């Protein structure tokens, strides 16, 4: 199952998520939410490259997503931002995602654009492959997207420009999640805690 | 100015006779509001320094109140009872009233000697005035006017909707909604991740977000005013 998940992931590695497996990725992340949070396990490489390309492809697909799968992607990216802020605040050598990339993945969700290059992506995919935890299904999927449409009444709060609107909504959602997490303040601390910055800071 | 002492909002054009007298005073008031707007378009208030800043806020809240009172007088006219000419005059008055409010607001906002909390407090005072005006115009009936023949939001509060509300009422109301939206968005972030006495009715008055909003909540049952306005508007549109 974890295997089949890294699977629609790399099938997208093959090509931009068909958004047909996306409904599966959102699923995985949402449930594996706790696992990634504080596993603190040798799996670090695996879980971390997972988080990395996961953010990457969800960012790739913001222009167009199923309203409901839009909500799904939004939740997934909120989770992603949470984890990234966590990593930035808690720098770890075992983490296979650099704070520079981590911040870019966060800006990527906030900007509805992913900056990572193909080479970085491939490094991640490589690490992933190397570090892999080193009918009824559709039923559960919809039951879940339903428990979501039920308990959470999303407000758009505002066909060629529709994708832009979708991206805008996604962007706003990411920003909101960040504020909920207070990640902005966390980021501030990270910035003020830069290794080279400290020197000039004290001098100034 | 008498009102910035938390003496309730107390619009005066309210008795049937007072509204007749102000319709008489409508045309000449347009002349004054127009003159003031033309003057304050120049760099008249360029150096918004606390000192001057006080007077700049004074004039702005002044047309705000003049306009809200003209609106309340038109409300009495439509509830209790050259007429078209006077109606156009009062419409122009309320329009330029909101316009001057907006101008002084943007001046305090983009100023290098004013803004931030100062601008926030100007917004707070404007919202207070507008909401109190909305409440007064909403809760006036033929009955009350005839019985009178100087409304107090606190008077009505201790005593405790449709009619009076009209197109000028729509204007003041939309503006109040803008200002309330602003103050509430402030309160959100302020309580970043969930995170005193009511804000004083003064520009430089120092208060927390919660406080400005508490003063705006202690002046009018806010949920009530808002929902009443919703219902009334929907009905009138229907």
């Amino acid at each position: 199952g974890w295997e089949v998940a890294v699977r629609p992931l790399l099938s997208a590695s093959y090509s931009a998520f068909e958004m047909k497996e996306l409904p599966q990725l959102v699923a995985s992340v949402i449930e594996s939410e706790s696992e990634i949070l504080h596993h603190e396990k040798q799996y670090e490489p695996f879980y971390s490259s997972f988080v990395a390309l996961s953010t990457h492809y969800i960012t790739t697909v913001c222009s167009l997503i199923p309203r409901n799968q839009l909500q799904s992607v939004a939740a997934a990216c909120k989770v992603l931002i949470e984890f990234s802020l966590l990593r930035l605040e808690n720098p770890d050598e075992a983490c296979a995602v650099s704070q520079k990339h981590l911040i870019l993945l966060i800006k990527g969700l906030c900007t509805g654009c992913s900056r990572l290059d193909r080479t970085e992506i491939i490094t991640f995919t490589a690490m992933m492959k190397s570090a892999k935890l080193p009918p009824e299904l559709r039923q559960k999927e919809v039951q879940m997207n339903f428990l979501n449409q039920l308990t959470s009444v999303f407000n758009p709060r505002t066909d060629q420009a529709s994708a832009i609107k979708t991206k805008n909504v996604f962007i706003a959602q990411n920003v909101a999640s960040l504020q909920e997490l207070g990640g902005s303040e966390k980021l501030l601390r990270v910035c003020l805690n830069l290794p080279y910055f400290l020197r000039y800071i004290n001098r100034f | 100015q008498d009102a910035v002492l938390a003496n309730s909002f107390f619009i005066m054009p309210a008795t049937v006779a007072d509204a007749t007298a102000v319709r008489n005073g409508f045309h000449s008031l347009v002349i004054d509001v127009t003159m003031a707007l033309d003057t304050l378009s120049l760099p008249v208030l360029e150096p918004l320094n606390p000192s001057r800043l006080q007077d700049v806020t004074v004039l702005s809240l002044s047309c705000l109140y003049a306009g809200v009172s003209v609106a309340t007088c038109m409300a009495i006219l439509h509830v209790g009872s050259k007429e078209d000419d006077y109606e156009s005059d009062a419409a122009t008055i309320v329009q330029k009233c909101l316009e001057i409010y907006d101008m002084i607001g943007q001046a305090i906002s983009s100023s290098r000697r004013a803004g931030g909390e100062h601008y926030q407090n100007f917004q707070l005072l404007g919202a207070w005035c507008l909401l109190n005006s909305l409440f007064l115009i909403l809760n006036l009936s033929p009955t009350a006017l005839a019985d009178k023949g100087a409304l107090r939001v606190r008077d009505i509060l201790s005593r405790t909707g449709h009619q009076g509300f009209g197109v000028l009422s729509v204007i003041l109301a939309n503006h109040a909604i803008k200002l309330l939206t602003s103050l509430f968005q402030d309160l959100q972030v302020e309580a970043l991740h969930k995170g005193g006495p009511p804000a004083a009715l003064s520009i430089m008055a120092q208060s927390t977000s919660i406080q400005r909003i508490q003063r705006l909540i202690d002046s009018v049952p806010l949920m009530n005013l808002l929902l009443t306005l919703l219902s009334t508007s929907y009905r009138k549109a229907c």
